[PDB]
RNA sequence: CCAUCAUUAAGUUGGGCACUCUAAGUUGACUGCCGGUGACAAACCGGAGGAAGGUGGGGAUGACGUCAAAUCAUCAUGCCCCUUAUGAUUUGGGCUACACACGUGCUACAAUGGACAAUACAAAGGGCAGCGAAACCGCGAGGUCAAGCAAAUCCCAUAAAGUUGUUCUCAGUUCGGAUUGUAGUCUGCAACUCGACUACAUGAAGCUGGAAUCGCUAGUAAUCGUAGAUCAGCAUGCUACGG
RNA sequence: AACGCGAAGAACCUUACCAAAUCUUGACAUCCUUUGACAACUCUAGAGAUAGAGCCUUCCCCUUCGGGGGACAAAGUGACA
């Protein structure tokens, strides 16, 4: 499923209108943005590391 | 000429225009004084569950920084500031003339 | 998908040119289901692809304003 | 009588002039007669120079800055005001301590993050 | 042809076959209609420019009439945009669940 | 506990920016490589401790910045261990080029030199008082007053996880201008797995 | 946050057209959905008929309407259990001023029209001379702990 | 960004008016302050002092922690499988069906309006060959190509609600507009199930809503909306921002 | 803390569901080795992927040898995906 339709998006897609943009960290389709190409949950991990570019949490 | 100078934060982009904005002082350069244009940001307004749990909902921020530097007296003896490579992490080369 | 060709379906219609040659059969598994109809090859039956199993059910001329789509029964839905 | 003088109001700002002789009403070389329909707060308009009597003695020439016209409104009203305390603050105790100069004391309130639209919580379809 | 009177040539008319949303732009351009016109009309001259309008198609009573056995026709299309008039179906393939409350 | 990341609660606040490049126009590709090139550079490292990174990105100079919290065996001899990471710069992009290191004196300061070595001293499963009593008692007469680190995913055999930490002094661990770093690691035991949330200070 | 009992009471403007508080909060009780410019001027068009039964100016007939409006017995429910626990109130003059303007625009929507350019006109001129509509207010607390003074 | 310059079409042009608003860097509040009855028990109260008055305002780390709360259906991985299928591949159906209980919002039930036409005033935001202005075509949906240029400078878009001359009189009538046929107007290999219009036709509920139950203590409830994300094609779902 | 919930755009896809079609070292991530080193595009029949077929039968330079650091996976076996 996962590994199988990720080279689905990797590759040229059958019908490319389906979008099926998953992660490396994730398998996940469902919350990956266009400049991401990555789910928002190992990415808040890396957005703590310093891979993402500089996003602050809290204090407003 | 327009010299946006550009980063994610200011405190980057200040002292990235303070080099631009000083290295054209000591150069034959009428440089315009520090004018930052108006900075956007982006709200990612992700919910901060896993699967279900609504009302649990995270804003982030990222932000651009465009400014506005322009000198008027271009010579090759001065202009170090512009062609010599310095601190070129944010500052993508937005040299305009 | 443009009314630039108001659509026939040109593979349906270009398999009924490819069955209006020879006699037309009556059940195929094919679909017959986004085609559109005009009444030039009418009295032949078509299985349409409900889903389930491809059943037949044959074009008239009293077809023509419309698609091969909604022949087949889809669901056996019956309830209450 | 020349004297400069802002003010804002939501999202809105301006700024002023003064000029001698009477006092008139020139928002944008037109009138805020026509421009504020409801015609109420234009009334107690006049009660920002009404403690200290120029209102038909100082002309403004107001130029008005952005936002929603009636946030328009009630930049001027401070703008008229800094400009008021350097022409007569004869009168600076009713217009700092009652009126005219003072602020912005408060504005809208954002959609407040975290609920619905403005503290609303979304609507429990529980008990 | 049995619309009701006392009302204007955009408020009488909006209500038989062939006029309604139609005094506001078709049937109110096609005719020399005004704002009140209304059951004092002199309609023997002001009905004779509109009455020569008002039997222009077969909506006087009988479209409805042509829609019928065209709602039989699509039923011998045999298609849903007749099957859900006959079959408590929303025909536009619409809402089935509780809150369809008018057409079961 | 049903808290939040605490690494998370200083971004931009206290702390700089581990990301301080500038990809604004076409960042979807050219981020790819960099996560193509980075889910090997760790594993090459053989536990080695590392601190944290800090990528630049200047006119396609991406340059890679790892720390390796044991040095030597990433420089070898005068660039022979050094060119080894410099070769694949050339082999898995086109140039990636000019790899550092660097050393850490002290050696147990810094949050993630401990949690990555506080989990490799948790797979033999000897001494976890002694290891870390030998850690934290040090870590004061290193210079610290508040260490907080926990022993959490299913110590001595177990089928239920026991968390056990050390903490003691004076903690302010949510002020806004205080640099505090924070940390996880995956060391199973093919039963469970050790997620170490660990807390040093000064 | 009414556990701490008393809060401040909140404070009115006099309008520039009467000078008195009261007309504007006559402003600021006719105000449905908070319709400023709608309202306000249609209350305007609706003294008209106030004003065509009643020849004396509005700053001196709507002291008068609401004076047969104010009470000096009104009832606040005190626990007591199995009791009727009608407590007669002598108001204070903040709540007296406020409880006799309270039930003016309440009232104006059950007459024989439904608009409001005459539904405030309506209402007020019946309202002045303690008959009714809005002097329930104050002529029903009046008949409400009296025919039962056993239990204040 | 146009007080004062005129060639104001405000080319808001010459100069750059750019003084002020206007777009980014810095500090101003602190019962610091005076009188107390308030006696020292520190305060708080009373004022006027600052722009702000008593953290001037909003948040945020939600504490050591609780409910094994959901998810091995975003991922993992401790297990078992699973290995002609618990892997599948395509398009046919369906995920939107239908006796339907609860929910949730939308919108009506007008004459504090409707509608005709007017006049506004907007903020925020979008854009990378796109906005679609505008010449434009059609009552319409929507379409025929060029302009510009990556933008304090280019397009959305005049936002309306306010009010202004009028028709209805409170009513299901002209209030708005469900349900259905005609237009194929549209993007898309492909619009019946299962996309959108407004224009033709149908033109309905509808009388402000019981008992219940919800929030809202001011720019808040409520109200008119404007653009932005998901997105071939599709919002009464989502975030902001004006009034 | 379930209720315009997870779902922030369901003609295909999505689909996780089922049925046909024709297949199990697999549409995949690809290890090693035969390295057969590319049917890397199209006609016909078939819902359409799929079945019969002609095909950019090779490519970056040098110690001088046609051999590869980079080369399609036509086979595969141990696998497992």
């Amino acid at each position: 499923a996962k590994t199988s339709m990720v080279a689905k998006q990797q590759k040229k897609q059958k019908y490319a209108v389906r979008e099926y943009t998953r992660c490396e960290r994730c398998g996940r389709p469902h919350s990956v943005y266009r400049k991401f190409k990555l789910c928002r949950i190992c990415f808040r991990e890396l957005a703590y590391k310093g891979q993402i570019p500089g996003v602050r949490k809290a204090s407003w | 000429i327009r010299i946006r100078l550009k980063a994610y934060d200011h405190r980057v982009i200040d002292q990235s225009a303070e080099k631009i904005v000083e290295t054209a002082k000591r150069s034959g350069a009428d440089v315009s004084g520090p004018i930052p244009l108006p900075t956007e940001k982006s709200v990612y307004t992700i919910i901060r569950a896993v699967h279900k749990y609504k009302d649990s909902r995270e804003q982030f921020e990222q932000r651009t920084h465009k400014r506005l530097i322009d000198i008027v007296n271009p010579t090759p003896k001065t202009v170090d500031a512009l062609m010599g490579l310095n601190l070129p992490s944010g500052v993508d080369i937005e040299i305009k003339l | 998908s443009i009314k630039k060709g108001p659509f026939v379906d040109e593979h349906l219609m270009k398999k009924v040119e490819a069955q209006e040659g020879s006699e037309k059969k009556q059940v195929i598994k094919t679909w017959s289901r986004r085609s559109t109809i005009f009444p030039n090859f009418i009295g032949h039956t078509f299985a349409v692809y409900d889903g389930r199993k491809h059943v037949p059910v044959y074009v008239t001329e009293d077809m023509v304003g419309h698609k091969l789509g909604e022949f087949a029964p889809t669901r056996t839905f019956k309830g209450h | 009588v020349e004297y400069r003088g802002t003010g804002r109001r939501k999202n809105s700002v301006a700024r002023v002039r003064l000029v001698p002789g009477e006092g008139n009403i020139t928002v944008n070389n037109r009138d805020v007669r026509e421009y504020l329909p409801f015609e109420s707060l234009i009334l107690d308009l006049n009660q920002p120079f009404d403690v200290t009597e120029t209102k038909g003695n100082y002309d403004v020439l107001v130029n008005v800055h952005g936002g929603g016209f009636t946030g328009q409104a009630q930049a001027i009203r401070h703008g008229i005001a800094r400009a008021l305390l350097e022409a007569d603050p004869e009168y600076r105790g009713s217009l700092k301590r009652a009126g005219l100069l003072t602020r912005d004391p408060r504005m809208k309130e954002r959609k407040k993050p975290g609920l619905k639209a403005a503290r609303r919580s979304p609507q429990f379809s529980k008990r | 042809v049995d619309i009701p009177r006392e009302k204007r040539v955009v408020i009488s008319l909006t209500y038989i076959y062939g006029i309604g949303t139609s005094t506001a732009q078709k049937i109110l351009e096609e005719a020399n209609v005004s704002a009140d016109t209304r059951v004092k009309d002199l309609t023997d001259d002001e009905l004779g420019r509109i009455r020569e309008v008002v039997d222009g198609y077969k909506v006087e009573g009988d479209l409805r009439r042509e829609t019928n056995l065209n709602i039989k026709r699509l039923m011998e299309i045999s298609s849903y945009r007749g099957i859900r008039h006959r079959r408590g179906l929303p025909v536009r393939g619409q809402k089935t669940k509780n809150n369809a409350r008018t057409r079961k | 506990g049903q808290k939040i990341n605490p690494i998370g609660l200083r971004v931009g606040i206290i702390r700089d920016w581990e990301a301080k490049w500038y990809a604004e126009k076409d960042f979807a590709s050219l981020l790819h490589e960099d996560l193509k090139i980075r889910k090997f550079i760790d594993n090459e490292l053989k536990e080695a401790s590392v601190s944290h990174v800090e990528i630049e990105r200047a006119a396609n100079r991406i340059n890679i910045a790892i720390h390796t919290g044991k040095p030597g065996m990433v420089i070898g001899k005068g660039g022979s261990e050094i060119e080894k990471l410099r070769n694949k710069l050339n082999a898995l992009t086109d140039k990636k080029v000019h790899i550092n290191v660097i050393e850490i004196k002290k050696v147990d300061l810094d949050a993630r030199l401990v949690a990555e070595n506080i989990a490799r001293q948790l797979e033999n499963r000897a001494s976890f008082r002694r290891v870390q009593k030998q850690a934290i008692t040090r870590a004061m007469k290193l210079g610290a007053k508040g260490i907080k680190t926990q022993v959490s995913g299913r110590l001595g055999g177990a089928d239920i996880a026991r968390a056990e930490q050390y903490s003691e002094g004076t903690v302010p661990l949510h002020t806004l201008r205080a640099d505090i770093d924070y940390a996880h690691a995956e060391a199973d035991t093919t039963y469970g797995k050790l997620g170490v949330k660990v807390w040093i200070y000064r | 946050m009414p556990r701490k009992g008393s809060v401040p009471k909140r404070d009115v403007l006099p309008d520039p057209i009467h000078n008195s508080k009261l007309v504007t909060k006559l402003i600021n009780k006719i105000m449905l959905d908070g319709k400023r410019g709608t309202a306000q001027r249609i209350l305007y068009s609706a003294f008209d008929l106030v004003e065509q039964r009643s020849g004396r100016d509005a700053l001196e007939v709507f002291e008068e309407a609401i004076n047969n409006i104010m009470p000096v017995l009104e009832v606040k429910a005190r626990r007591v259990g199995g009791s009727n626990y009608q407590v007669p109130v002598e108001v204070r003059p903040e709540r007296r001023t406020t409880l006799g303007l309270r039930w003016l625009v309440n009232y104006a929507r059950l007459r024989g029209e439904k608009t409001m350019e005459d539904r405030l006109a309506n209402e007020i001129l019946d309202a002045a001379n303690n008959t009714g509509g809005a002097v329930k207010k104050r002529e029903d607390t009046h008949k409400m702990a009296e025919a039962n003074k056993a239990f204040a």
